[PDB]
RNA sequence: GAGGACCGAACCGACUAAUGUUGAAAAAUUAGCGGAUGACUUGUGGCUGGGGGUGAAAGGCCAAUCAAACCGGGAGAUAG
RNA sequence: CAGGUGGUCAGGUAGAGAAUACCAAGGCGCUUGAGAGAACUCGGGUGAAGGAACUAGGCAAAAUGGUGCCGUAACUUCGG
RNA sequence: UUCCUUGUCGGGUAAGUUCCGACCUGCACGAAUGGCGUAAUGAUGGCCAGGCUGUCUCCACCCGAGACUCAGUGAAAUUG
RNA sequence: GAUGUCGGCUCAUCACAUCCUGGGGCUGAAGUAGGUCCCAAGGGUAUGGCUGUUCGCCAUUUAAAGUGGUACGCGAGCUGGGUUUAGAACGUCGUGAGACAGUUCGGUCCCUAUCUGCCGUGGGCGCUGGAGAACUGAGGGGGGCUGCUCCUAGUACGAGAGGACCGGAGUGGACGCAUCACUGGUGUUCGGGUUGUCAUGCCAAUGGCACUGCCCGGUAGCUAAAUGCGGAAGAGAUAAGUGCUGAAAGCAUCUAAGCACGAAACUUGCCCCGAGAUGAGUUCUCCCUGACCCUUUAAGGGUCCUGAAGGAACGUUGAAGACGACGACGUUGAUAGGCCGGGUGUGUAAGCGCAGCGAUGCGUUGAGCUAACCGGUACUAAUGAACCGUGAGGCUUAACCU
């Protein structure tokens, strides 16, 4: 999984 | 349904002439303007018959001052007094919406002769 | 909604349908009784019995409207030949459905239609 | 004051003489035999129970049988009940026909309405339709959200969903009659009433004014 | 049956030759006019010296539409385009001087008399 | 969507019973062979209401 | 009868949308899309090796593995 | 396993064509069926009056589309 | 590239924080890590109009594949 | 060892600190129209331009365009414009790698529902012999909006301008239910035209395929844009408020004793559901009236004979329906198919013949064909049976009859 996509 | 059609076959015209798809007819209608009441024509082309017995209608299509003019009449109205047919026109359809989309000398109608 | 409304769909569409009936009409006429399912069998009287009356009055024109629906000469001439002159004072009901066991590989019902006069 | 039942027949037209078409439903209303009288003193309650039609002798049973024996009219179709005033008083075996609608101006007319099946919420709620485009996944009949979040963490009761719609008991108010016909057992009654062709019908003048 | 949006012709010789209508008027979320109903309308085109010029934000009033009218018997009457009378914003009584075309008899009210008197044809 | 817990094999015999057969009660007898047969079908042998009605 | 010319099939690509997303498929189908005589495309063999290659440059690619491949050893690294 | 894999052969009617439609020689109906004719999803057809008012955005859909001839603006590196 | 800022003025719209033209107060442009123009090109970013339409007002009906029922075969994630 | 997140869309629900509609007091309230406070939550409470915007400014309406809560409601319901990892550029900061609530173009949105819940629809058993029907109605839900024009009346009030209260009539907007008679949409199951090609030996006539090949009309059903109906009046008890009589307090005082008014809120009146209302109710009708054996003796068990009223199953099916269910019918029959007549639609078939060089035209001929429609007709299928369901239905008291 990419997790970086998720926006913080 | 013999008691629906009992009820309608009464109330039904019992004079209304013959006329086809591609007929100029004149139709008079009765007119209350205030409540005198008199007789207005509308003359045109049959474009579209309806046959329902007493739910039957013809559509009566007409040019008036430059503005095209589409009237559907209920036959045995009894607004409608008369109708007339003034020419007999010879088309192959029994609807003429084609009509709508053709203006003066693309619309003209031949006459039956037979 | 359904209301009022008639025929079969039979998981077809409308051209897979008419070929289906003309092939069923032919081997009925051709062979007098056929084994198939039970739904097929009662739309196919809606198929079977007007030909057998448009062959109770012969002409060109009806051997033309039969050709047309059926596409078979054979199918046609025994319509006309043989069929009419059978059922000539009948009026409907030329056929006849006998429901018998289930078919085996997808418990289908199954029904016979034959002619009355077989 | 009681009603009749009745038969719909269907609709039509009437002109007239001014040259204005009157939307009609025309219904047969038969006579009506009444089969039973209630009161206060057995029953609780002042009523007439009725009869119309007729029936297969093969097809009514032995209790239905001796229930229309006993009052000595002949089996109809159904049974219907109407609530009695104070101050009228019927007996049994008395037939109520359709002029007893003469004087009466308004009806109210209650019927089966049509069965649509299982209907979704756009057609059984007039539901607003999310978008045909416009990257919309998989959702554009769909009901949309049903509740809120933690709080309260349920959906409440009478949420409007899909389900069965219509095959219902409806009743149409104030309805003009326009033309009572004693001759051949017709009330024709101004508009559209529920049902299809062919289902029972019960008439009651209005309730209201 | 007019909405926002709709383009009209004009049936009078107040120098306007399209409109467009931006405002059904007369109740809260109301759709549509239909043939006698007041609209608000903004001039897209224009004759180079009218008595209105383009841009102009007015009132008007539907006389011809193609959706028709219905007749107490059943009957319809459609046309061909539709078409407005122009009106003052306040008086709201017509710019024009003539009418062009037929009109129907739903226009017989005290507010358009002088459409029914300048009228060719009332049908 | 899945379960948070395991169901019981009470909860299931629950849902199972609804899902028993339902034996024939009808069986009829030819008039003439005396043979039994699903009602409103034809016979084993060809039969049907009292007639030979396939010759198989 | 020139052209990193033009329209457009094979052929090579992958811009949009729907679908699928325990897929028919560990990157695809459908309908539209770009290039299509050239800095094109492809079969057969060969050469370049891991702090090394190769890169019309994205830290891209080097057997579904890449800001240092894989396999075996040091090795039971070390882990407040 | 709706993916991938180089070369060779190239019929008829229409067509500029190895495009497309229908056919020949040749080969196939793609290893679950049978019913019914609900919501809702997928892929399509049609739509009164209106006509981008939808939306972040005309996304998607609709639309245009061939041959011959007449005719074609600003601008320009004189080719477009 | 401009924070204040939707700067101010003109145009286009009935109404324009976007666009186009212009001003100059350039928080914090600028000359080969180029300045400023520029025909032709672009599955490039933005904005306006005509055609066209189920995008929408406001959805209706139809045709197919599923979903439903009968027979056969028969998963999965999760689970004190 | 993961509680997905700004705005929109769909769908809401609640509060009341009320935007409109209803009722009142004061006004520096002449009337119209305002201000301000008190009571009141039944219903309702814009469409567009700009922007990701929520807001805001603006255009034009409306009776009005309410303020908040609900994970700043709602991504196992949708979008993905804002924000937004990896690409790239600008301004700026740093020698630099790089950095920036500075900016800009680009940038993968998974889940077949076990449980609670909600929407619908069935099976079981209970309700005390069994069965078939019609009800009463504890309780529950739906619904409740409003403009304008006219008469009272150009009356009240006002210098004039202007312009009412109360009350009555009509006609609209939004919303809801029903229906298909009318106007229309759909109508791949009806008719017709037509391009290409293939076939039926050929001419003629037809059929397959090309999105139903492209089209033009259209039956029934379904339907809205079509056309009928609706919100109530009335009654009870009240909110704020206004009062009658009346003392404590010789007066006064709406209140403490007694008495009356008083609103879209409350309870009813309108519509629907409703006896699993385990408190399981009522009324009407219908069927069943044989003999033995044993045990541990009681609402006992077993045996042969008996099998009702009614039901279920099977079949033909439906304006009923996912499956169940519900409705009509099964030869003492119109239940479906077919057939017969009518209708409706399309629009003058084929064959033959005559005119023409020909394509074509004309006569036969408003012809032929015609789905779901209407009225008829036992021609096809709806079977003689079998199956479930019993054999008078507990104990105690009370009142009548014997
Ligand atoms: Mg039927
Ligand atoms: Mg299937
Ligand atoms: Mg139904
Ligand atoms: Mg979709
Ligand atoms: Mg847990
Ligand atoms: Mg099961
Ligand atoms: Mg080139
Ligand atoms: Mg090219
Ligand atoms: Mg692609
Ligand atoms: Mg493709
Ligand atoms: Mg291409
Ligand atoms: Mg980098
Ligand atoms: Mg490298
Ligand atoms: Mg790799
Ligand atoms: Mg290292
Ligand atoms: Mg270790
Ligand atoms: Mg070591
Ligand atoms: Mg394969
Ligand atoms: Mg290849
Ligand atoms: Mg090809
Ligand atoms: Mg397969
Ligand atoms: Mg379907
Ligand atoms: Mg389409
Ligand atoms: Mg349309
Ligand atoms: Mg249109
Ligand atoms: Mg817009
Ligand atoms: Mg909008
Ligand atoms: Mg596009
Ligand atoms: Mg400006
Ligand atoms: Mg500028
Ligand atoms: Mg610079
Ligand atoms: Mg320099
Ligand atoms: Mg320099
Ligand atoms: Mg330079
Ligand atoms: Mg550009
Ligand atoms: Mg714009
Ligand atoms: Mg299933
Ligand atoms: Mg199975
Ligand atoms: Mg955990
Ligand atoms: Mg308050
Ligand atoms: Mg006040
Ligand atoms: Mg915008
Ligand atoms: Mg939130
Ligand atoms: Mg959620
Ligand atoms: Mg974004
Ligand atoms: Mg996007
Ligand atoms: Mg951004
Ligand atoms: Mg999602
Ligand atoms: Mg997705
Ligand atoms: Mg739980
Ligand atoms: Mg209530
Ligand atoms: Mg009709
Ligand atoms: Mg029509
Ligand atoms: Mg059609
Ligand atoms: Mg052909
Ligand atoms: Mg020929
Ligand atoms: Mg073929
Ligand atoms: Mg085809
Ligand atoms: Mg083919
Ligand atoms: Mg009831
Ligand atoms: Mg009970
Ligand atoms: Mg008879």
């Amino acid at each position: 999984g990419i997790f970086s996509i998720f926006v913080i | 349904s013999n008691i629906i059609k009992q009820l309608e076959q009464e109330q039904m015209k019992q004079d209304v002439p013959s006329f086809r798809p591609g007929d100029t007819v004149e139709v008079k209608v009765w007119v209350v303007e205030g409540s005198k009441k008199r007789l207005q024509a509308f003359e045109g082309v049959v474009i579209a018959i309806r046959n329902r017995g007493l739910h039957s209608a013809f559509t009566v299509r007409k040019i008036s001052n430059g503005e095209g003019v589409e009237r559907v009449f209920q036959t045995h109205s009894p607004v409608v007094d008369s109708i007339s047919v003034k020419r007999r026109g010879a088309v192959r359809k029994a609807k003429l919406y084609y009509l709508r989309e053709r203006t003066g000398k693309a619309a003209r109608i031949k006459e039956r002769l037979n | 909604m359904r209301h009022r409304k008639s025929g079969r769909q039979l998981n077809r569409n409308s051209s897979h349908r008419q070929a289906m009936f003309r092939n069923m009409a032919g081997s009925l006429v051709r062979h007098e009784i056929i084994k198939t399912t039970l739904p097929k069998a009662k739309e196919l009287r809606r198929v079977v019995e007007p030909l057998i009356t448009l062959a109770k009055t012969d002409s060109v024109a009806n051997r033309r409207l039969a050709f047309a629906r059926t596409r078979d000469n054979e199918i046609v001439a025994k319509l006309f030949n043989e069929l009419g002159p059978r059922f000539a004072s009948r009026a409907g009901g030329y056929t006849r459905i006998l429901k018998c066991g289930f078919r085996a590989g997808d418990n289908a019902p199954m029904a016979y239609i034959e002619l009355v006069d077989r | 004051m009681i009603g009749l039942v009745g038969k719909k027949v269907g609709m039509t037209r009437i002109f007239t003489e001014d040259g204005v078409s009157i939307p009609v439903t025309v219904i047969e209303v038969e006579a009506n035999r009444v089969t039973q009288v209630k009161d206060l003193a057995n029953d609780g309650y002042r009523a007439i129970q009725v009869t119309t039609g007729a029936k297969k002798a093969n097809r009514v049973t032995k209790p239905e049988a001796g229930h229309f024996a006993k009052a000595g009219v002949e089996a109809g179709r159904g049974l219907w009940e109407f609530r009695l005033a104070e101050g009228e008083e019927f007996t049994v075996g008395q037939s109520i026909s359709v002029e007893l609608f003469a004087d009466v101006k308004k009806v109210d007319v209650t019927g089966t309405s049509k069965g649509k099946g299982f209907a979704g919420t756009v057609k059984r709620w007039n539901f607003r339709t999310q978008d045909a485009t416009h990257g919309n996944s998989l959702s554009h009949r769909v009901p949309g959200s049903i509740g809120q979040n933690q709080t309260p963490g349920k959906v409440f009761k009478g949420k409007k969903m899909a389900g069965q719609m219509g095959n219902e008991r409806v009743t149409v108010q104030s309805l003009d009659v326009v033309r009572v016909d004693a001759e051949r057992n017709l009330l024709l009654v101004k508009g559209a009433v529920p049902g299809a062709t062919g289902s029972d019908l019960i008439v009651k003048p209005a309730v209201k004014a | 049956m007019i909405q926002e949006q709709t383009m009209l012709n004009v049936a009078d010789n107040s120098g306007a030759r399209r409109v467009m209508c931006i405002k059904v008027l007369g109740g809260s979320h109301r759709r549509y006019a239909g043939v006698g109903d007041i609209i608000k309308i903004t001039i897209k085109e224009a004759i180079p010296r009218g008595k209105v010029k383009k841009g102009d934000v007015l009132k008007a009033v539907v006389v011809r539409t193609k959706k028709g009218v219905r007749r107490p018997d059943g009957s319809v009457i459609r046309f061909d385009g539709n078409a407005c009378v122009l009106l003052n914003n306040n008086s709201e009584q017509p710019i024009g001087t003539r009418i062009f075309g037929p009109v129907t008899r739903e226009l017989r009210s005290e507010k358009f008399m002088k459409i029914i008197s300048l009228a060719p044809e009332v049908l | 969507a899945v379960q948070q817990n395991k169901p019981t094999r009470s909860k299931r015999g629950m849902r199972r019973s609804h899902d028993a057969l339902t034996a024939v009660t009808s069986l009829s007898v030819d008039k003439t062979s005396g043979e039994k047969h699903l009602r409103h079908h034809i016979t084993a042998d060809g039969y049907y209401r009292g007639r030979k009605v396939i010759a198989k």
